[PDB]
RNA sequence: AAGACUAAUCGAACCAUCUAGUAGCUGGUUCCCUCCGAAGUUUCCCUCAGGAUAGCUGGCGCUCUCGCACACGCAGUUUUAUCCGGUAAAGCGAAUGAUUAGAGGUCUUGGGGCCGAAACGAUCUCAACCUAUUCUCAAACUUUAAAUGGGUAAGAAGCCCGGCUCGCUGGCGUGAGCCGGGCGUGGAAUGGAGUGCCUAGUGGGCCACUUUUGGUAAGCAGAACUGG
RNA sequence: UGUGAUUUCUGCCCAGUGCUCUGAAUGUCAAAGUGAAGAAAUUCAAUGAAGCGCGGGUAAACGGCGGGAGUAACUAUGAC
RNA sequence: UGGGGCGGUACACCUGUCAAACGGUAACGCAGGUGUCCUAAGGCGAGCUCAGGGAGGACAGAAACCUCCCGUGGAGCAGAAGGGCAAAAGCUCGCUUGAUCUUGAUUUUCAGUACGAAUACAGACCGUGAAAGCGGGGCCUCACGAUCCUUCUGACCUUUUGGGUUUUAAGCAGGAGGUGUCAGAAAAGUUACCACAGGGAUAACUGGCUUGUGGCGGCCAAGCGUUCAUAGCGACGUCGCUUUUUGAUCCUUCGAUGUCGGCUCUUCCUAUCAUUGUGAAGCAGAAUUCACCAAGCGUUGGAUUGUUCACCCACUAAUAGG
RNA sequence: GUCUACGGCCAUACCACCCUGAACGCGCCCGAUCUCGUCUGAUCUCGGAAGCUAAGCAGGGUCGGGCCUGGUUAGUACUUGGAUGGGAGACCGCCUGGGAAUACCGGGUGCUGUAGGCUU
């Protein structure tokens, strides 16, 4: 789809509409010292094999898009996470869908 | 082998058993009901002698939710004299001439328990135009009462 | 091994055997679901 | 096996009748719906917002709430023996007052009057409906003419 | 390839005609529904004799064609090549399905082999139009035809005039008075309601 | 070399113990009388020979009231008013779709061709085609439109009079709520109502009238209504 | 490990799969080790074995070893 | 799962019909669709008219472009179908980002639980409009996913254990990473060397209901027969019987009814191959063909093949069927 | 008798073609400085008042097309409940109750609420 790089939406700090900048959300590392992996290590350590399941049978071919907003106003610098329906193709700030013209 | 709609209408008329009988007054409300349970009954337009023979011989009262015989007028008056009815004849007047106080006189009476027809019936599964017993047999109901009683 | 798949045969007998009872109505019904802005004034009127 | 859509089996119900498509005649809107009123329901499919479910098309109910554009209604529903009461919010153009009580209202007012006036008289006159009774012994005239005489007709293989 | 007709005689299933939902059916074996001098005016051939049905059943396109031909042959040999006009008053719109067992009873929904026509009681199947000296030949023709159908049919003369819908005793007076006009193989009734310019054109 | 032999035992010997191994599956389950008295259906489960959930059943009660000169409330019911529906039938000279035949149109494209240089000079016609009529059709078409059916209402929780409070709405006013008074039979025919806990067995179905789907049919397969 | 006296013979295919040779000159490639930042846990970087890939040899190693059309002075065939 | 396997998905969802005029209602029943697409195809305001048909105009033609008239929707509105829409919900222009932040109530499937989808209100911040007002995604009906774990956002937010400071970790509230067997296990084959608990709730023989197919037979009569509808045949059509063919079904039988064919032996049927008594021919005689009463007595020897069926030789009154 | 502004019910009010329209109105009509928008004062906006019923509108006419409503079609078709009724079956008749639609033949062709003008 297409989305522009800016808009004006609600900042839950300033209590108003203010303009934002936009960028796509990615996912971070795992940090290796969370209580989840610490357990999974103390358990997977030794003899016995594999202890917790594994996932193999997939169906989906898409992902729900997630955006990341940032108030341009300095001394606010608040951020949010916003969501969209699913799509196979995505794009930030492309063309403008010209009407009336010829296609070559 | 009877239907729910029909099982209802009979037990309003207090006919919960074979060869029982009750009087009833006539209007648009009642007559349509009788068309609904037509094949299971047999009704008619009676005279005075039949009212006598029913009430004296086979005619009992409902008292304290019990069934008690009409042997004396104390019973009638004590339960029913606030309407100006103190004896047998006052009923019969109230019944034969459908009066103002009909509902109470009839509901005082228990439904009559009769015996099977001496002589026989033609065919109970049909109407009284095709050689049967069902439906309306207007004046000939009295001929039958002579043989049930 | 095949079987039956749907039936509503006997059910009306089951339903009426205990009855079909309409709900029990009361006066002074409940004020659950009405407009907030109207409900509010009722309080203030009764508060004075 | 059937599906579960919200408009399955409504080709004709949520369909406007013949030569009555178009804009809405707007005495529908200008009516007054106060609390306690008895109301019947009929889904107009010309406008899709706030319309009720199939199960309430043709049912009658009673008001409990009033909004800017809609009404709250209490409706009964028979579902597997037990009956339930239900509170559906519905917009105006799917409703209509019901004449199913105006007859009662004409009576009680006429009946209050007819009691109070003609009370000084002393008689307790009839006040309450009675069914259709039997039909009044009377005469019939043959103003001269003998009646007609009918009989059946022979069959014919007309077609 | 074709079955007997006891398998498909009764009006059991609902109509399943030829449309955008049912595709893949052949045509019918009958295609012509009237014969003889089919141009004659209303006055030449005033007599009509019909075949009438007495059952609620189904008749096949083959039956109709066979009956059509037997009647034509005798009727030619009797009267002439142009002494009559014959018309068939049924059409095969309903379709027949066949399940061929070369699984068993799984996936049972047939293939459109056939066409057939439905009949009600009192309907008409065949009709002939001719002159009055040839009455008995008309009866003889149809009698040969009933042996091609599965049922009990019967024959009767009509009081009408030809293939019209007006009684003979009235027709002849009623054409000499400008209510009925002979526009072809039929007539055209006209009432006293339109605009008078059509009353001016007539009566002149 | 045959999966053959290893103490009458071998596609993993025998002896004791773990060991009363586990079993949604088969077979069995010990005296009497009285009383009430069923289901084989919904949704979910690596569920289809099984469980949970609701329904059907029983027992234990409790709040009330009446022929106690004394009343309300209910109902596989009728009546009077009043709404809902698009099935049977009917219709196609009314829409969508299909289809037959001839009369007034070379409408008009062209002719195995047509009397001819051929043309719309004629004259036909055909795949279709203008006008008025005509024969036959619809589970997935319809202007029209039933019978049986479903929902409300039939009064004291009603009607009327007067006055108070309100950040709600506002030409002035409406609306809702609180207070204090005056007025009892409100169509038929029937009978005692209500409410709360614990709770088993079931969860394989079968037939008949009528309507009805697939199939040539079935003592065949799958459904709606009531009764067995 | 395969075939099965003698006689007379043992044809082509290293694409697939296995086996096998070398190899610092190239990606990838663990622990420990080396160094920089941090208040310290810690993080980062460079490094870099066998193996897998890159490349050769092998079928008395598992094994595998094609279709259409025209054509000869009667026709049919069909060397071409 | 009309025995199982191969096939298909009727395993989560949408439209119409079947469905018997409220609602609800089944089968590997009919016809079709889905796992998407959109910075506008969302939202406000203004202005206008669609499909086609006719008549005209330089090149211009069946069709480029201009103009007039008729035009109740016969066009379009992302996709399947259905409903609905004309100074719109369609086409075109101007401005924008209600596709935002936050509680609770109701409806739909339903146990009257959850997901999802939807509706009417209230508080904020806003956009468009002269204003009434409209808008918190797509005109409506479908387009999607729990605990446990991980990652990101937020508050000068609580805890980190005898007290204090800094880092890390754990917590609270909201999104995402996914389970299509779609109320949600982490998962390949073969057994003729095989085994156990059960099953006629389920198959491979007989029997039973049906008779499509197979066999046998009638009706009417266009033609054949040089001539001549009917000596003998008989199209196109149509009414039936039989269970010595193969199917459909799955009622009895799974704690056991011994599964092909030949050898042997008895009885029964008739839909008559011959023999007895007769009728009819396109019956001169001799041979042959149709039919009637009739089941009394007969219907063989051998090469081939496991054969039932087939086929040839040889004799015979005859070498018929069950 | 009738018009103007705003409307409710939305064809007894629509479609085609012909006749008449006193007074008040309603419109046609004359221009483009400024307001406003157009490729083009044609539409839209503004400023006007010489002339006109031709048109629009109003009423009226058509053995008018359609629409509204009666009758006939017809106690027909169909239908609740019933029977040890018929029949080889398909289907038919009867008892008790309810009850349609086409063709065809007649009639009608806008009702009105609020505010204000003309009809001296
Ligand atoms: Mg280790
Ligand atoms: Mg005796
Ligand atoms: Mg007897
Ligand atoms: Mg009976
Ligand atoms: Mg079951
Ligand atoms: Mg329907
Ligand atoms: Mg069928
Ligand atoms: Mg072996
Ligand atoms: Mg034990
Ligand atoms: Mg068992
Ligand atoms: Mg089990
Ligand atoms: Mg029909
Ligand atoms: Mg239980
Ligand atoms: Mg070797
Ligand atoms: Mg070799
Ligand atoms: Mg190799
Ligand atoms: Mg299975
Ligand atoms: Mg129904
Ligand atoms: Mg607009
Ligand atoms: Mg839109
Ligand atoms: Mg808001
Ligand atoms: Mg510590
Ligand atoms: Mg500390
Ligand atoms: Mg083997
Ligand atoms: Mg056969
Ligand atoms: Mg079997
Ligand atoms: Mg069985
Ligand atoms: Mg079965
Ligand atoms: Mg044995
Ligand atoms: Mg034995
Ligand atoms: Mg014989
Ligand atoms: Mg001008
Ligand atoms: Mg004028
Ligand atoms: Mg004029
Ligand atoms: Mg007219
Ligand atoms: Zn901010």
């Amino acid at each position: 789809v297409n989305v522009p790089k800016t808009r004006r939406t609600f900042c839950k700090k300033c209590g108003k509409h203010q303009p934002h900048k936009v960028t796509q959300y990615k996912k971070g590392k795992d940090s290796l010292y969370a209580q989840g992996k610490r357990r999974y290590d103390r358990k997977q350590s030794g003899y016995g094999g594999q202890t917790k399941p594994i996932f193999r049978k997939k169906a989906k071919t898409t992902k729900k898009i997630v955006l990341r907003l940032e108030c341009v106003e300095p001394n606010c610098r608040s951020k949010r996470m916003l969501a969209i329906k699913r799509c196979k193709h995505f794009e930030l700030g492309g063309d403008k869908k010209r009407k009336g013209q010829v296609i070559q | 082998g009877v239907s729910p709609k029909v099982r209802k209408v009979l037990q309003l008329l207090r006919l919960r058993q074979i060869f029982n009988g009750t009087f009833v007054k006539l209007n648009k409300a009642s007559i349509n009901m009788l068309r609904i349970v037509e094949p299971y009954i047999a009704w008619g337009y009676p005279n005075l002698k039949s009212v006598n023979e029913l009430i004296y011989k086979r005619g009992y009262g409902k008292i304290n939710k019990k069934r008690i015989a009409l042997t004396d007028n104390a019973l009638i008056a004590r339960s029913l004299g606030k309407y100006g009815i103190i004896c047998m004849e006052d009923l019969i007047h109230e019944i034969y001439t459908v009066g103002k106080r009909f509902k109470e006189a009839n509901n005082f009476l228990w439904p009559f328990k009769l015996s099977s027809p001496r002589g026989g019936m033609k065919k109970k599964t049909t109407h009284f135009v095709e050689g049967e017993d069902a439906g309306n047999r207007e004046d000939q109901i009295n001929r039958l009462i002579r043989r049930m009683n | 091994a095949k079987s039956k798949n749907h039936t509503t045969h006997n059910q009306s007998r089951k339903w009426h055997r205990n009855g079909i009872k309409k709900p029990r109505s009361q006066r002074y019904e409940s004020l659950k679901g009405v407009d907030p802005k109207f409900l509010r004034n009722m309080r203030f009127a009764k508060k004075h | 096996t059937n599906t579960k859509g919200k408009r399955r089996g409504t080709r004709y119900m949520f369909s406007r009748p013949f030569r009555k498509h178009g804009v809405v005649p707007l005495a529908t809107y200008m009516r007054i719906y106060k609390k306690g009123d008895i109301v019947d329901i009929k889904g107009m499919g010309t406008v899709q917002k706030g319309m009720p479910h199939k199960c309430y098309h043709g049912k009658t109910g009673r008001v409990y709430n009033v909004t800017q554009h809609a009404v709250g209604i209490v409706v009964n529903k028979q579902v597997k023996g037990k009956i339930l009461a239900k509170r559906i919010n519905v917009r105006i153009e799917h409703i209509k007052h019901s004449k199913s009580r105006d007859s009662f209202l004409k009576r009680v007012k006429e009946n209050d009057q007819k009691k109070k006036e003609a009370k000084e008289k002393g008689t307790w006159v009839q006040l309450k409906r009675q069914p259709a009774p039997p039909r009044e012994a009377h005469f019939v005239r043959t103003n001269g003419k003998e009646p007609e005489l009918l009989e059946p007709i022979p069959y014919e293989f007309m077609a | 390839g074709r079955r007997p007709a006891r398998c498909y005689r009764y009006c059991k299933n609902k109509p399943y005609p030829k449309s955008r939902f049912c595709r893949g059916v052949p045509d019918a074996k009958i295609r012509i529904f009237d014969l003889g001098r089919k141009k004659a005016k209303v006055d030449e051939f005033p007599l009509c004799g019909h075949m009438v049905s007495d059952e609620y059943e189904q008749l096949s396109s083959e039956a109709l064609e066979a009956a059509r031909i037997c009647a034509n042959k005798y009727m030619v040999k009797s009267c002439g090549k142009d002494g009559f006009h014959i018309r068939v008053r049924l059409h095969p719109f309903h379709v027949i399905r066949i399940n061929k067992m070369l699984t068993g009873m799984r996936g049972a929904f047939g293939k459109p082999q056939g066409t057939v026509a439905r009949v009600h009681i009192g309907q008409v199947i065949m009709s002939i139009r001719t002159k009055l000296q040839n009455k008995e030949h008309v009866v003889e023709a149809l009698r040969r035809a009933k042996f091609k159908f599965p049922g009990r049919q019967k024959i009767h003369i009509s009081k009408k005039w030809g293939f019209t819908k007006f009684n003979a005793d009235e027709f002849e007076d009623m054409v000499a008075e400008k209510r009925l006009i002979p526009d072809g193989c039929g007539v055209k009734y006209i009432p006293n309601r339109g605009p008078l310019d059509k009353w001016r054109a007539l009566h002149s």
